[PDB]
RNA sequence: AUCUAGUCCGGGGCAGGCUGAAGGUGGGGGAAACCCCACUGGAGGGCCGAAUAGGGGUUCUGACGUGCAAUUCGUUCCCUUG
RNA sequence: GCGUCUGAGGGGUAACCCAGGCUAGGGAACUCGGCAAAUUAGCCCCGUAACUUCGGGAGAAGGGGUGCCUAUCGUGGUUUAA
RNA sequence: CAGCCUGGGGCCUCGUGAACGCCCUGAGCCGGUGCACAGUCCGGCAUCUCCCUACACCGAGAGAAGACCCCGUGGAGCUUCA
RNA sequence: UUUGCUACAUCGAUGUCGGCUCUUCCCACCCUGGAGGUGCAGCUGCCUCCAAGGGUAGGGCUGCCCGCCCGUUAAAGGGGAGCGUGAGCUGGGUUUAGACCGUCGCGAGACAGGUCGGACUCUAAGGGUAGGGAGUGCGGACCGCUUGAGGGGAAGGAACCCCUAGUACGAGAGGAACAGGGUUCCGGGGCCUCCAGUUUACCGGUUGUCCGGUAGGGCAAUGCCGGGCAGCCGCGCCCUGAGGGGUAACCGCUGAAAGCAUCUAAGCGGGAACCCCUCCCCUAAAAGAGGCGGUCAGGCGCCGGGGCCUUCCCCUAGAAGAGGGGGUUGAUGGGGUGGGGAUGUAAGCUCCAAGGUUGUAAGACCGAGGAGUUUAGUCCGCCACUCCCAAUCAGGCUCCCCC
């Protein structure tokens, strides 16, 4: 299970599901990600500590 | 109707005054939080409300056939984060709420996005109707 | 008009001290229930807490049979050294004071560790021949029957200490006699939490809740806020009348101190006694604590006192259900508590 | 009548901007009546705005309230070529 | 020019008070009262209702752009200088 | 429906250094009595002493010959068809 | 409880309505418990009695009280405590000085008719209260552990659902309860595993600025903004039965008075959110002032040492005090090494770079920036190993009762 952001393993038990109306599933390693989405729309790949680097 | 005898209610979300989105094609589109049924309250705590209860707003922007009139609903959207028994957490964009006519059914004939799976068992002409449940 | 409203604090538990001695004794004891000798609570430290992954064993459990996800605290569990054997009878005036004592360490025990705290005895009249016959002569007049214990934290790096605590526990079990020699055997010998508890039983706490200093009303006994306006005017953290008159300035919120208190805990059932350290050892070393190197308990649910408390234990006083053993686990979370 | 009230006389001040009446000029529409546009023009008990530029003291019944002081301080306002 | 708006040192700094900053979710349910506090805000361009004393209202309303750098270009002033 | 942090107070320490309440030092609480709500009186209940901090519930706390009502063959002021 | 009169007390002041917070009481019981009657098929009813343990909301209009109403809930009981509470508060009502309006007056003005603004003082001598500390006695000094008279409690309370059962019951419509489970809510006690918030520890970007440019920095009520450890709390999570005894009302039985009859008179049994015991919390200042373990040596008042405290190093803890530790026989704190984390990839170097500067060309020069050099660099009130450094020097108090 990976996260939406930083894709990278997720320990179980933790994360949060914030449902989009299409359905579609985002999943966060912790708050860093969340806000790297529905706030901060920056881009996983302009940085280097998320395996989709390149 | 149904469910309700199991965990039926999650972390607090919502108050009277609270103004939520009806997703159905009823013919109202904006809705306030007027009123919680049931609940039992003590001094200075604002009345509560979450997922799968008989919850009673009023029409704010819809058809002027429905507008400024009194309906009940349930609450099918949210915010808060909370903690699902298989302990995972779930959230919606927005919060929203679909019509239920007096005896339980929805007024609606359609639903408008995903909805929590608890409300489908609390009122499972809800689920009838229900498109896609999360 | 003068609504309704609960008295706000709590009345039930003044007054609100602070105990005198960090590792508190339970006050009773839980009924024997029909068995045989053995001892009924445990002593042990509170090293951290994490969350784990059962199977529900509640066959009323509206979860019955899945997997849930529950905190649970851990508890190293160090070995026991008994130290003595205490005589309590129904004295002069009907009192239940203590009759008479029973140490033995010169047997064995070559063991400085109780020297740092106690001066104790010396080998030049360990005749305690006169004192345990003593029990014998004032058998079947006895009516209780606890143990002399000592922890052993110098088993355990985490606290840095090495001169231990010698506290009590009560047994109970088959006939009086019986008992006796039951505590007999212990005497002199290591004892493991294995020898008194099992898993699936329940267990009650008795400790020292995380001390906090002094504190104020708003936080002691969760007062109200003042609405908006003092929120801006002549003061906010406090209650406003003290009493309709001089009649009993009461049992009203005044601050004070908050915290380290002598206090209870029900409904406690374990989890697991494991004994490989790194099935529970989460990432980095444990938070403030260390790492865990000997037999440990795993208890869900919250257990009050701060970090490295000494806590000593008990069977349950008036227990919800009777559980079965072992709630077998699917997952423990080594992740770091930092992060 | 060194305060305050008023008046008179002689003196000292209002950083910067904005708005753009009259009039002037040139286009343009039709012989006309005259109208539209562009610029120029720089009138007004007009407007925004410098804690201490200067004035008053508006709310916070905000702190002090056996003072910084026998009437303030900080906030927070309105006026500023008459 | 000052470390003189003239008392200082210790401390994991309790409550609390006065100055502040920030709070998920709901967003006036607090409340006599949205008090307070917040939100907007400079600038350019576009665009601007009812009504009226035709002068305004009017920064009505609302929308859009605004950085950094590598280049440029236009306009105007200025130096004995159409 | 509360929560966390920061500055100055508030904590402590060196130095300086007041005023208010004082028939008293003898005042714990509860019923009672009495000017009809006591610290001393009556009857019980208790009640070891010393110290520091927080609280203002009481001490019918302190602040001020009540700003209200009336009296005095008491003033001042105002008015008129006294 | 108001409201009418009384003027006994208060005129060198007992500061006046409401509301907010907060405590407690009472029962003429609103609900929750128990029992009964009923023009009680069952539900819903209606009524009586006992029962004050607990609970008894949230809104709109009105300043209130009152009153009208909204939607739920078990209902949204009523009263007291100087119409509880201003050295705790709001000033909305109302008690001044400025004005307007309506009635009256030739006039000064009056109104109890309405409307706009109008100053809310105090560092707690004493007690109460809530904690925290010293000493004497209980008894020579101590160290340690315990007995467990009274004290307080609501430490729980409430509702909904599952099945009972679509059963009982009623022709039907309709529609029960016992036990057993569970859930929720409110309240009480804890806790930070995860999440949310917090994070003037830290990291980066970045405006304005100056310190000669970069770099590294000063500042700009953390310069602004983004992030987030630990710790702390919550919007997060955990625990929060029941029974024994005595009883109320009452329901029974054996039973005479008074042959029968009679629950009652003695006699006997049950019978409640009722009172107590089991639960937790503080207790040897409990005056009966407890008990138990051990040491206080040895030697000739003396030698001597033994205990304790401070000093020393820290934190489980905190206003100091206390409490807990450690003290060379040592992992208590720094260092160092690893461990695991937060930011987000240091400088310099090289390459590319929108174009441009040159330079005949070749080439080298400026350039905001992108990439590698690099999950970097900086930092981490967290952990382990490691005696490298630091717990020493010193001072005080005191026992030799017992042989």
């Amino acid at each position: 299970r990976q996260c939406s952001f930083c894709g990278k393993d997720i320990l179980p038990g933790t994360g949060l599901m914030y449902v989009r109306n299409d359905g579609s599933l985002l999943w966060f390693c912790s708050s860093k990600c969340r806000k790297s989405m529905l706030k901060l729309h920056r881009d996983p790949k302009k940085l280097k500590w998320t395996k989709s680097y390149l | 109707m149904n469910v309700l005898g199991s965990r039926k209610g999650f972390t607090p979300a919502l108050q009277h005054n609270s103004s939520v989105v009806v997703a159905d094609n009823s013919g109202a589109k904006e809705a306030v939080i007027i009123g919680i049924y049931g609940y039992r309250g003590v001094l200075r705590r604002v009345p509560f409300a979450n997922i799968a209860d008989l919850v009673m707003v009023s029409v704010r922007k819809g058809s002027p056939d429905v507008r400024k009139q009194k309906f009940k609903a349930v609450i099918v959207r949210q915010r808060m984060p909370f903690r699902r028994p298989d302990g995972t957490w779930i959230s919606f964009e927005d919060n929203a709420v679909v019509i239920i006519n007096p005896d339980g059914t929805p007024k609606g004939t359609e639903v408008r996005g995903p909805i929590a799976r608890e409300a489908a068992e609390r009122w499972p002409k809800i689920a009838s109707v229900a498109t896609m449940v999360i | 008009r003068k609504l309704s409203s609960p008295r706000r604090g709590s009345a039930g538990l003044r007054p609100r001290k602070r105990a005198d001695e960090i590792l508190p004794t339970p006050k009773n004891w839980p009924l024997v229930n029909l068995k045989e000798p053995k001892l009924l609570g445990f002593i042990g430290y509170k090293a951290g807490m994490t969350h784990v992954y059962m199977i529900d064993d509640k066959p009323t459990s509206p979860n019955y049979g899945k997997e849930v996800y529950t905190p649970v605290t851990i508890v190293e569990s160090p070995p026991i050294l008994g130290l003595a054997l205490r005589a309590y009878h129904i004295d002069s005036k009907g009192e239940l004071s203590v009759l008479v004592d029973y140490w033995a360490n010169f047997e064995e025990g070559s063991l400085k560790y109780l020297k740092r705290k106690i001066t104790s005895l010396k080998v030049d009249s360990s005749k305690m021949k006169e004192k345990l016959d003593l029990i014998q002569k004032n058998l079947n007049n006895i009516t209780y029957m606890r143990l002399l214990v000592s922890t052993q934290p110098w088993l355990v790096p985490s606290l840095g200490k090495k001169r231990p605590e010698i506290v009590e526990i009560q047994i109970g079990g088959g006939s009086i006699q019986d008992q006796l020699n039951y505590g007999l055997s212990l005497l002199g010998k290591q004892i493991p939490v294995r020898d008194v508890f099992r898993e699936g039983q329940l267990t009650d706490i008795i400790g020292v809740t995380k001390g906090k200093g002094f504190q104020g009303v708003i936080k002691r006994y969760s007062v109200v806020e003042f609405p908006r306006w003092h929120k801006h005017r002549k003061g906010s953290r406090k209650i406003g009348a003290r009493g309709p008159s001089i009649s009993t300035p009461s049992y009203v919120p005044q601050p004070g101190q908050l915290g380290f208190h002598r206090r209870t805990e029900y409904n406690k059932r374990i989890i697991k006694i494991g004994d490989n350290v790194n099935e529970i050892n989460p990432a980095g070393g444990i938070v403030n604590y260390g790492l865990v190197k000997n037999t440990y308990l795993v208890i869900e649910g919250s257990v009050l006192g701060s970090r490295k408390r000494p806590l000593f234990l008990r069977y349950p006083i008036r227990p919800s259900w009777s559980p079965e053993s072992a709630p077998k686990i699917t997952y423990v979370n080594l992740a770091s508590q930092q992060g």
